[PDB]
């Protein structure tokens, strides 16, 4: 194939951006606050439908290293093909000038992959947009970017993406302060638990919280240990 | 909208695009009139030929393509040398990588895959030529092949083309009925072309002059085509008859 | 009855015709007049070169071009889109000539081009070409001349002619064949060309014109293909207007 | 009157994604550059789009090499492959001659790159889709003609200005700029006016978390400053306005 | 040049795949054929048809032999069936004849020619094939099979079936005269008697092609003495052969 | 229809495009003296705000 | 109408209409002049600058060390044809030792020019050039149609308002190309061509780009204060 | 020295009376080295047997090859593989790398489940499908072996009594073969059962 | 021109999104039902097909249960054709990934691959895509019986128990009144056939439409065995479960 897919719009844009970026909000909804010493990426997830397993389904947060992790709003099934990208060029890195990635590293690559998705024939772009977020090795400041389908990355302190993304940020300009983080990785949590129960609700069964600590820990939270953060959080408020 | 303008099927099973080629056949107004003799083909053909400034022994509508193949072309000239070239090129290949001389039924069925691949394209379009290979083989015979540009052919005890065509199967098809017999008789193959071209006087309705027909006749391990000087002698010969 | 048909040229149109190439062959009708006498020793082509301009160089724009060292091809229509035609000539006349080292005859070259003409014709993708031309030479066969119509059709012909004032020259022509229907002198034909040209001028008698003519003879240029220059152009001007008055 | 071709015309003459690409450019947010005889001044509006944006470490000054540096403007994934190529060219220059890159020359080669958009034909390999919307003016610095300011646009053509901005806030921009340069201006004064102009076509408020400034000076080679003097510029300003 | 990589074959807006349904059309434009499968062989049988009596059908063929165990027999375009054929002997060689050196197993075949169905209902610049073809044979293992390939690509086993214009009324003959017992000359009575309610133009033992897939004749063998290989089992079935038993109706 | 188009039927074509900066700011105000406006209102900020309207 | 999407599709008027739309490309250009005589060439180049603090745009490209070429149209368009006749003037100087005929260089322009505009995915290039050079028959000078056609001629402008300069160059027609040896008198007989092309944008310092080519002077290009001598 | 030589191993089949047997002997080493007396290069497909000596990487990689095809095979046709289109799909492999061959030498034993019928073939390099109703040597001491197989054969023995005749003809060759000895395994197979043996082979 | 005959079959709406693919998953609502059920024993696999006729051989098709590898086969539901090709791909890599680790493929590894697989065609290539939809029932050591559904989007979500196929609604709401934690194959089975009869479209619910296939753990010596259960012994068990 070699015909255009993405082409020059008469106002200034490119039509299967606009439409792309569309796309994302169509999608579940991820959540990204950053403590003083954690990342916290918190997704959404289905249970309209019934009998679903919880051990096999995978995550809407990819661990791409040991130490960056990776989470998605939008189509479910393109994801998987800019993580496949992702993860190989970590071990490339590894190969060719030693140490493992740094995050702002992973987020520059895999906007040039969205980037480049924009403007190569015979491809639409991806319908999809991260939350990539991680720590930079032997330094433990978080770091938190977001890329978009344009293929523009952005580092921000918080954010939110996918489903009523506007909804949920303007909650994160009111009680996440840019200049005290939650003091410790337990209030930290706190704030991403009391973020999601706006949109998701409908019980702690559909909410997910991934923490990170520096040094290389990856925890993903039990559902029991859900509840009791939602809980807490009702009764307080 | 899109349905009748590459070869795509249509609501009703047709390629409408492929049928156009059918009606492009008919617009060079030459006829054609083909019989099986005893041991030879004749197949005489109208050379019509508008203009005074056209060299007269340059038009043809015979083309060689073996020593035993000869291929006689009703509709455009364009279409005509294309399916000529392609033609003697896979005469030359099959002799290279097989050691024997190509066989007619083998040419009529390699020209219509060729013919089938360019209607299942969207980049080609179907030659719109009928050609008509006669031939005499040593295993199989004297024998008439009619390819199409769908890709169909079959063999025939006689045929024709052109727009009149439909007045030449008449006269053909008569005289195998009343004699019972599948192909023409008579020896020589002189004589051949003598009921041959009365065959095509009284269809037509039209007398022909040395100018007017173009005469090829493939005998045994041979091709020719009769010089216009040639075909006169034929003509006289049809005055005592 | 649909609508589509003059949008490409692997379309067929409902009646079998084509479209882009019937509206190729109007893409030759704006052009100039080009003759080809056929004589019993060779060929001679002539052309009407416009000077359009008082600011054009004077014999220094040909449209004649030689392709091998013995056939000429001559052409009307889009003259770059001409060019290219002879172009494709001259590579596939140079491997004729490695291949079996001989000139390429004349039925053989009028073979090659022609399949190259159709080839473009095939597709959707490729421009049909949007020129006729008027070739022949002298080869070991004797002297041909053809004319190759941008249908990719070509034949065999005595008297030739393409662009404008082709409706004055074929009618000029069926004359002179009357007068020598038994063959011309190669030597006679330059002014008879030369002739053809000034009475086919009247089509386009605005304007003020070069005549260019060249031969390919047998028996005065040793049968490879000359432009006619000196003193016999000027024989053959001074001829033309002497008929004309 | 007509657009269903990916690289055709236009009754005009010229390509009409071309077209379009030009319009997209102001779409940008500012970068403004005054080119002097002292050196070459590129301040820029970062944007912030919310407060939760972390908006120190998205920067639209990018250094190419020591001596050519540049500010980008339009669509910055565009600018992200062209920049690249930049970066690659500088290197093959110092590679292949062992000489630092003029900017005009440098800039020649990336306007070759913007058009390379079709199906595949002539003697340049295209590749792209859709042709870049997205200008940069390459600042730098070469041992022939001092100091020199460009203007690379998506066309495919380059021009050497001594002023020009880009962005949505050209227009009322290059209408100052018109009036309040002249030929000499002092490396600091002009650093001044860069946050004089920025600031009239500001749609925020001038502070150094959504203005940044960069210099190339010969001496020091490229340098972005940082936000201690990009702070104290922007109180001078303010100060010096309230002299008048 | 080529710039069609983009496939014809497209979904349609409430479903369906709009080239193959379409395609299935010119399927049941075309001649009337059907099989019936015994316990012992495989018939199948098809209707010549020409533009004149002027055409010849001695040289016509329309049931081919893929490889010597298997027949085919189609409804639908006469030349999208000739290119079909020849690739069926192809890959029924290079694909099983170089690799476990003899001819394929019918279930094996077919599943190939359902393949190549499939990469024309799909590709750029190609349409489907219109024809739908039986492609009736015998191995070793899962007896005899009578298959039906279609322009969808998919296939179905069946035990009696029938393609082609007169298709519908056909096979409600064909269900109610089927019998789990059947021999091979028993099965020929029952397809000839349906074949020549759907002819009504001349029936002769020229003008109907009959094709058995009985059990074995060394005499087509065409040499002896290797008792290891058995003859041809595809057999058609010459003229004068037919004639008799078309007047045994 | 071609007919139509060539002058002497329509001697003038009169070409109707899209504003630029100043062109969407006289509109703005055209609109916006029927308003009440405090002082404050600088429209060359909002114009620049709404591209390709 | 629907006839001009494309570079293939014909058209009743027996044109191409793309073709045409890429020569109109040459129209909204700036003017170049060329004059000739029978020893040295002139290319007279009217420059152009967007705004104030602009600069002006090289018009005049050298092409080889006895050959320029100055460009009408799209600039890109121009960048791509120039290194196509550097690259063919530079495979004749190492393969045959010869400098490239200036006849024989408008054929090998021709070529690359049709060879887009016969093919799919492609376009014609809307640039015309006029190319001056002094070979082994003297001086000429080739106007290089964005159409493809090549013709050679005495003197000749294109650009916007170029017909009011083919018309100075036509009265003055008999004069220049006798007079030889004197490249002086043909700069100054070049720069009035192309001052009937102005219509209140004068000619200046930095407006004003001259080269020359001759027999006894190898490719000069004068700019500066080196075409203030010849306003 | 060859490739062949620098690893051994040999490998028997012989028909009995309604079953067949393959066995082999379990040394892998390198010249004089002898590494391992747990690698089997006896390996199945099915019913169908295919053991394998000569350059050991190959006789891996063939092992891997095989299992590839016949998991391909059985799929798609739903049944094992007979041992007469084995016998086919073990030299058109060999063949596609005729330039560079696999120094290999394969030997296939088997029963057609369809008559009851023992059957076994050798090869020995790129081709060469070799028919036997008799026996079959592979290995280095194809010489050792090929003498006693033909000197103790008697056609149409019990099941028993080829259990018998087999290990005395791998046993005295094997030991006169400085390229084998250590272990053997006899693969006893029936169209009921399939025995597996080990012997006291003495060590090297 | 090329460009007036493509579909674009690969752009997306204003919407956000891929007409060709909603359209695909239209066309699999047409064809037959095929429901899965992972028991905590065993994974019982049962399809109805959507075509029937008594002339029509029944009796050793398995057109809806094909095998991938020892270990783990499909259930089919959508254009067989497009199927048969993906099916004949995934036994090529599931018999590869056993050639290079000789380890038993993970059911995850072999769903993901044939997932992205249908993900390239929405992805690129202007082709359409294969509307294919497969439940694989698969036994992996690590995670036990494994339960998948994949949608020609080329995406994949795990169950426990789930419908595909025609009357999808119906079916799903079925599985989920009865389904208990704590069922055996046996369950399973009666499960399976009777969600089966409620979404029939014939009069009664007959065997010679029923195609129907196991994997039990309760196979001897600890082992899965995959079984696809031949017509007579379906016609038997639908005795014992008194549907008929």
């Amino acid at each position: 194939y070699d015909r255009a897919l993405s082409i020059f719009s008469p106002d200034g844009h490119i039509f299967q951006v606009e439409y792309a970026l569309e796309a994302v909000k169509r999608g579940t909804c991820a959540v990204g606050v950053k403590g003083k010493n954690c990342v916290v990426l918190g997704c959404e997830r289905r249970s309209t439908l019934k009998l679903q397993d919880t051990r096999i389904t995978p995550s809407k947060v990819s661990k791409i290293d040991s130490h960056v992790v990776l989470s998605f709003s939008g189509l479910n099934a393109d994801s998987r093909i800019l993580i496949e990208k992702a993860r190989v060029e970590a071990q490339s890195h590894r190969l060719t000038l030693e140490d493992p990635v740094t995050v702002e590293y992973l987020t520059r690559y895999v906007a040039g992959v969205q980037q480049r998705y924009t403007q190569s024939g015979g491809v639409r772009p991806f319908g999809v947009s991260t939350l990539i977020a991680g720590f930079d090795p032997r330094d433990d400041e978080p770091k938190l970017y977001q890329t978009e389908p344009s293929g523009i990355y952005s580092s921000w302190s918080a954010q939110t993406i996918g489903r009523n993304s506007k909804t949920v940020r303007e909650f994160l300009e009111k009680n996440y302060d840019r200049k005290e983080p939650p003091a410790t990785v337990e209030e930290c949590v706190k704030l991403t638990v009391r973020s999601l129960l706006e949109v998701v609700q409908t019980g702690a069964k559909n909410i997910e919280i991934t923490v990170v600590k520096p040094d290389s820990d990856i925890v993903a939270l039990s559902s029991e240990e859900i509840n009791q953060y939602v809980t807490q959080i009702e009764q307080e408020k | 909208g899109y349905d009748r303008h590459i070869t795509i099927f249509s609501p009703e099973g047709r390629l409408y695009q492929v049928e156009y080629a059918f009606k492009a056949t008919n617009q060079t107004n030459i006829n054609s009139l083909a019989v099986r003799g005893k041991d030879c083909t004749v197949v005489i053909s109208q050379k019509k030929v508008p203009d005074k400034l056209l060299d007269p022994t340059t038009v043809s509508y015979i083309f060689c393509i073996s020593r035993t193949i000869g291929m006689v072309v009703n509709g455009p000239i364009p279409d005509a040398r294309n399916a000529a070239l392609r033609a003697k090129a896979e005469a030359a290949e099959f002799r290279y990588k097989y050691g024997y001389d190509m066989p007619c039924d083998v040419l009529a069925k390699r020209m219509a895959n060729l013919s089938q691949i360019y209607t299942q394209r969207a980049y080609m379009r179907p030659l719109g030529v009928i050609l008509t290979f006669v031939s005499v083989d040593e295993e199989l015979g004297p024998s008439i092949y009619k390819t199409d540009p769908a890709g169909y052919y079959v063999g025939y005890k006689a045929t024709a083309t052109g727009p009149k065509q439909q007045e030449i199967t008449t006269n053909l098809e008569n005289h195998f009925k009343k004699s019972k017999i599948d192909h023409i008789n008579e020896e020589s193959w002189e004589k051949v072309v003598e009921f041959a071209i009365t065959h095509m006087i009284d269809a037509l309705g039209t007398e022909f002059s040395k100018n007017d027909l173009e005469v090829g006749v493939a005998t045994k391990d041979k091709f020719f085509t009769l010089s216009a000087e040639n075909i006169e002698e034929r003509l006289v010969a049809i005055a005592e008859q | 009855i649909g609508t589509g048909y003059d949008l490409s040229n692997s379309v067929f149109s409902p009646d079998g015709r084509n479209f882009q190439v019937e509206y190729a062959v109007k893409a030759v009708e704006n052009g100039t007049t080009s003759i080809g006498i056929k004589c019993n020793d060779g060929v001679v082509f002539a052309v009407e070169k416009l000077i359009t301009s008082k600011l054009l160089v004077p014999q220094k724009n040909v449209k004649i071009q030689v392709v091998d060292r013995h056939i000429g091809c001559v052409y009307s229509g889009l003259i770059p889109d001409g060019r290219h035609l002879v172009n494709r000539g001259r590579e596939e006349a140079a491997s004729f000539k490695k291949l079996y080292k001989t000139p390429i005859p004349i039925p053989a070259f009028a073979d090659r081009l022609g399949q190259y003409v159709q080839a473009h014709t095939l597709y959707n993708s490729v421009r049909p070409f949007g020129v006729s031309t008027i070739f022949g030479g002298v080869d070991k066969n004797g002297a041909h001349l053809y004319m190759l119509e941008p249908s990719g059709s070509y034949w065999g012909y005595k008297g030739a002619a393409t662009g404008k004032g082709r409706q004055s020259a074929k009618a000029e022509l069926e004359k002179l064949v009357d007068h020598h229907p038994e063959g011309l002198s190669a030597r006679e034909a330059v002014k008879q060309a030369a002739k053809i040209i000034y009475l086919a001028h009247e089509d386009n008698k605005e304007k003020d014109f070069e005549l260019e003519i060249s031969w390919c003879s047998l028996s005065e240029t040793n049968g490879l293909h000359k432009f006619v220059k000196g003193d016999l152009l000027q024989e053959a001007i001074d001829f033309a207007q002497k008929e004309i008055n | 009157e007509y657009d269903r071709g990916v690289s055709t015309f236009s009754p005009e003459g010229r390509l009409f994604q071309v077209e379009y690409s030009l319009e997209a450019i102001k779409l940008g947010s500012t970068a403004i550059g005054i080119a002097t005889k002292e050196g070459v001044v590129l301040g820029v509006e970062k944007r912030a789009t919310s407060p939760l944006l972390e908006s120190d470490s998205i920067e639209k000054i990018v250094e190419i090499d020591r001596h050519i540096g540049c500010a980008m403007s339009g669509l910055t994934a565009d600018a992200r492959s062209m920049i690249e190529h930049a970066r690659t060219a500088a290197v093959t220059h110092n590679l292949y001659y062992d000489e630092d890159i003029n900017v005009e020359s440098l800039t020649q080669s990336v306007c070759d790159l913007a058009l390379r958009f079709g199906e595949g034909a002539s003697g340049e390999e295209r590749l792209m889709s859709r042709p870049f919307g997205v200008a940069l003016l390459i600042a730098g610095h070469d041992a022939d003609d001092g100091y020199q300011l460009f203007h690379a646009e998506p066309s495919g053509t380059f021009y050497r200005y001594n002023a020009k901005a880009i962005g949505s806030g050209s227009e009322g921009a290059q209408a100052e700029l018109l009036n309040e340069w002249h030929s000499s201006l002092t490396l600091k004064e002009a650093e001044l006016l860069v946050l004089k102009i920025l600031k009239q076509v500001m749609e925020e408020k001038l502070d150094e978390n959504n203005a940044q400034l960069s210099c190339i000076t010969k001496q020091d080679g490229f340098k972005i400053y940082d936000n201690e003097k990009t702070a104290e510029l922007i109180k001078e300003l303010k100060e010096k306005e309230a002299a008048e | 040049t080529d710039r069609y990589s983009f496939s014809l074959t497209t979904f349609s807006p409430s479903g369906k795949l709009g080239q193959i349904d379409y395609a299935l059309t010119a399927v049941k434009q075309g001649v009337t054929s059907l099989g019936i499968k015994a316990t012992n062989g495989v018939v199948i049988a098809t209707e010549k048809k020409s533009s004149s009596p002027l055409a010849m059908s001695e040289t016509l063929s329309k049931v081919s032999l893929l490889t010597p165990d298997i027949g085919a027999v189609y409804s639908g375009m006469g030349p999208d069936y000739r290119v079909l054929v020849d690739k069926s002997r192809k890959v029924a060689h290079t694909s099983y004849k170089r690799i476990y050196g003899e001819y394929p197993p019918t279930k094996l075949l077919v599943s190939e020619v359902a393949k190549i169905m499939q990469e024309a209902t799909q590709s750029g610049g190609v349409r489907p094939f219109g024809v739908s073809l039986l492609i009736a044979g015998h191995d070793e293992f899962n007896g005899f099979s009578l298959y039906q390939v279609d322009p969808s690509g998919s296939y179905f086993p069946w035990k009696a079936t029938a393609i082609g214009k007169g298709s519908v009324a056909a096979k409600t003959f064909l269900e109610k005269r089927w019998n789990d017992e059947l021999e091979l000359e028993d099965a020929i009575h029952i397809a000839l008697l349906t074949l020549k309610e759907s002819v009504e133009g001349e029936f002769n033992g020229d003008t109907i092609e009959l094709a058995i897939i009985g059990d074995e004749n060394p005499d087509l063998l065409g040499y002896t003495g290797i008792p290891t290989d058995k003859g041809p089992r595809f057999r058609k079935l010459t003229s004068q052969e037919i004639n008799d038993r078309l007047e045994a109706l | 229809d071609p007919a139509l188009l060539r002058p002497g039927r329509i001697d003038r074509k009169v070409e109707f495009s899209l504003p630029d900066l100043e062109g969407r700011a006289n509109i703005f105000r055209i609109h916006s003296k029927s308003m009440s406006v405090e002082r404050g209102i600088r429209w060359e900020l909002i114009s620049r705000l709404c591209p390709n309207s | 109408n629907n006839y001009d999407g494309d570079t293939v599709t014909f058209s009743p008027t027996g044109r191409l209409f793309q073709v045409e739309y890429a020569l109109e490309a040459i129209k909204q250009g700036s003017v170049t002049v060329g004059l000739r005589s029978n020893t040295h060439a002139v290319l007279v180049a009217l420059k152009r600058n967007a705004d104030e603090l602009s600069s002006y745009q090289k018009k005049i490209i050298k092409c080889d060390e006895h050959m320029g070429l100055s460009l009408a149209g799209l600039a890109p368009d121009a960048r791509v044809l120039s290194n196509y006749l550097r690259q063919q003037c530079n495979y004749s100087s190492l393969v045959f030792n010869r400098k490239l005929a200036v006849e024989r260089a408008g054929h090998l322009l021709c070529d690359k020019a049709q060879k887009n505009t016969q093919s799919y995915g492609g376009r014609p290039y809307g640039v015309g050039l006029l190319i001056i050079g002094y070979d082994k028959s003297g001086a000429h000078l080739l106007e290089f149609q964005p159409s493809g056609n090549v013709t050679e001629l005495y003197g000749t402008a294109i650009g916007a308002r170029s017909q009011g300069a083919k018309t100075y160059l036509e009265r003055t027609l008999d004069t220049f190309i006798k007079i030889d040896g004197n490249p002086d008198e043909l700069i100054k007989a070049g720069v009035e061509a192309i001052s009937q092309s102005l219509r209140d944008e004068s000619l200046t310092v930095d407006n004003l780009s001259i080269a020359i080519v001759g027999k006894d002077t190898p490719f000069t290009i004068y700019d500066g204060e080196a075409v203030a001598k010849y306003i | 020295s060859d490739p062949s030589s620098i690893n051994g191993g040999i490998v028997v089949a012989m028909t009995g009376k309604d079953c067949v047997a393959i066995a082999c002997d379990l040394r892998l080493g390198s010249q004089s080295l002898g590494v391992s007396n747990k690698f089997e290069k006896i390996f199945h497909y099915g019913h169908v047997f295919l053991g394998i000596t000569g350059l050991a990487t190959d006789v891996t990689t063939l092992n891997e090859m095989f299992r590839y095809k016949t998991n391909l095979y059985k799929l798609k046709e739903e049944r094992a593989i007979e041992p007469e289109t084995f016998t086919q799909l073990v030299s058109s492999s060999l063949y596609e790398r005729r330039f560079g061959p696999y120094f290999v030498g394969p030997v296939v034993a088997g029963i057609n489940s369809k008559s009851g019928k023992p059957f076994i073939a050798g090869f020995d390099l790129i081709g060469c499908i070799d028919e036997a109703k008799d026996f079959i040597v592979s290995g280095t001491a194809s010489d050792q072996l090929f003498g006693m197989c033909e000197s103790l054969y008697e056609p149409n023995l019990e099941p028993e009594d080829l259990f018998e005749t087999i290990s005395q003809a791998l046993l005295n060759a094997a030991d006169r073969d400085a390229l084998s000895g250590w272990g053997a395994v006899v693969y006893i197979i029936k169209k009921d059962e399939v025995v597996k043996r080990y012997l006291k082979m003495r060590q090297d | 021109g090329s460009r007036r005959y493509d579909s674009r079959t690969t752009i997306f709406s204003p919407e956000g999104r891929l007409y060709q693919v909603e359209y695909a998953l239209e066309s699999i609502s047409h064809a037959g039902t095929a429901i899965g059920i992972m028991a905590s024993d065993g994974i019982v696999l049962a399809a109805e097909r959507k075509v029937t006729s008594t002339l029509l051989e029944q009796d050793t098709s398995t057109e809806k249960l094909y095998k991938l590898n020892d270990k783990i086969a499909v259930a089919v539901a959508g254009l067989t054709a497009d199927a048969e090709i993906l099916i004949n791909t995934a036994r090529i890599h599931a018999q590869n990934y056993l050639k290079t680790y000789n380890e038993d493929i993970p059911v995850e590894i072999l769903v993901r691959r044939l997932s992205d697989i249908k993900q390239g065609y929405t992805q690129h290539g202007g082709l359409r895509p294969f509307g294919v939809s497969f439940i694989y029932a698969g036994y992996d050591d690590r995670y036990g019986y494994q339960l998948y559904t994949s949608n020609p989007s080329g995406n994949y979500t795990g169950w426990k128990a789930i419908s595909v196929g025609a009357n999808t609604s119906a079916a799903q709401t079925l599985l989920q009144m009865d389904y208990k934690d704590d069922m055996k194959v046996d369950d399973a089975i009666e499960l399976a056939l009777k969600t089966l009869s409620k979404t029939t479209d014939s009069s009664a619910l007959t065997y010679d439409r029923l195609e129907f296939a196991t994997i039990r753990k309760g196979a001897n010596d600890g082992e899965v065995y995959q079984k696809i259960f031949k017509p007579q012994e379906i016609k038997d068990i639908l005795v014992k479960t008194g549907i008929t």
